[PDB]
């Protein structure tokens, strides 16, 4: 049915205070509204997480600590390097409140898809994927996608969880290292150096979990069509072993050709046949963002995918709106990649393809 | 531990 997309002015403007994406949430917001596409979704307030929901995943030294430094903002604290706090996670004012107010929108989202009141629920302000239990990681202070597995997991047997951020989903894979009952599928750039530093195409997961954690290592200048090839022939074999009952998406758009961190070359239209595919197999579908440094393409980005959850087409001329001249020079909705090339030679894509593919034989 |  009609597609619920969690928000509130209060909760774009928490959201917006965060210093790695300063008022992202709110330039997201306001071109989907620019495109009229929230008046065709079910809008829902998200709750704010209250300590035992959060203390689900997180352990409550680690969220003490958290709620500590954040009332002055104390960044010189003795444990804070112990609990990750430094310069990707710095201990700023209100980030407990920040924290807590997307935990809370992702566990809402999570219960809308309990409660039957969708078939996909959309909160492009979470997807913070690297935060393990005690530890602030990657610009992530809490694991919103955990938070809303642990919830999906009250009614879902089998939860898939897919990954499509620049970087790997290591707090989630973490997570779920040691269990057959979340699979999770990570596509991300894999070199030494390259942050986290984990998730090759060996990292299957631990005892009961093991074959239950997928990895697909990928170079820089990754596009559309291949992209696209590599995911759809994961996601085929890991759909017909897995047999999921639901699906979290994260979608961080820090792959899409443009971003600073000038890695993949990616455009929406490419991510949007990965998310396509997906749909398609019309199960309960929790949506989240990311990373995405590009403020405006990860905008634009977020717009066209809800534009696909819709089923719609959007015109290609951006409309005039309160960031409007973000868009420049072009003012359009699609992104053309750069000019450079793709390290991805085909042998090595066969190789993780066919590692892979034997991998999930395992899973039965 | 990386930087991202
Ligand atoms: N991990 C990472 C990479 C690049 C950064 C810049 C350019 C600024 C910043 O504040 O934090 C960063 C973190
Ligand atoms: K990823
Ligand atoms: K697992
Ligand atoms: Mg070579
Ligand atoms: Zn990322």
């Amino acid at each position: 049915l009609v597609p619920v997309y969690i928000y509130s002015p209060e909760y774009v403007s928490m959201c917006d205070s965060l210093a790695k994406i300063p008022k992202r949430a709110s330039m997201v917001h306001s071109l989907i509204e620019a495109y009229a596409l929230h008046k065709q979704m079910r809008i829902v307030k998200p709750k704010v997480a209250s300590m035992e929901e959060m203390a689900t995943f997180h352990t409550d030294a680690y969220l003490q600590h958290l709620q500590k430094v954040s009332q002055e903002g104390d960044d010189d604290h003795p444990d804070s390097i112990e609990y990750g706090l430094g310069y990707d996670c710095p201990a700023t004012e209100g980030i407990f409140d920040y924290a807590a107010a997307i935990g809370g929108a992702t566990i809402t989202a999570a219960q809308c898809l309990i409660d039957g009141m969708c078939k996909v629920a959309i909160n492009w302000s979470g997807g913070w994927h690297h935060a393990k239990k005690d530890e602030a990681s990657g610009f992530c202070y809490l694991n919103d996608a955990v938070l809303g597995i642990l919830r999906l997991r009250r009614k879902f047997e089998r939860i898939l969880y897919v990954d499509l951020d620049l970087h790997h989903g290591d707090g989630v894979e973490d997570t779920f290292s040691f269990t057959s009952k979340v699979m999770t599928v990570s596509l991300h750039k894999f070199s030494p150096g390259f942050f986290p530093g984990t998730g090759d195409v060996s990292d299957v997961g631990l005892g009961k979990g093991r074959y239950y954690s997928v990895n697909v290592p990928i170079q820089d200048g990754i596009q559309d069509e291949k992209y696209y090839q590599i995911c759809e022939s994961v996601l085929k074999e890991v759909y017909q072993a897995f047999n999921p009952k639901a699906v979290v998406l994260q979608l961080g758009a820090d792959t899409i050709a443009g971003d600073p961190m000038c890695s993949f070359n990616m455009t929406p239209v490419g991510i949007g046949k990965c998310l396509k595919y997906i749909l398609q197999w019309q199960l309960a579908t929790l949506i989240l963002g990311g990373g995405g440094f590009n403020l405006a393409n990860t905008a634009r980005c977020w717009t066209y995918l809800t534009g696909v959850i819709l089923g719609k087409t959007l015109s290609s001329e951006i409309p005039d709106h309160e960031f409007f001249t973000a868009y420049g020079p072009d003012y359009v909705l699609e992104i053309t990649p750069s000019c450079r090339p793709d390290r991805n030679e085909p042998h090595r894509i066969q190789q993780i393809l066919n590692y892979i593919k034997g991998n999930l034989k395992h899973v039965v | 531990r990386h930087k991202k």
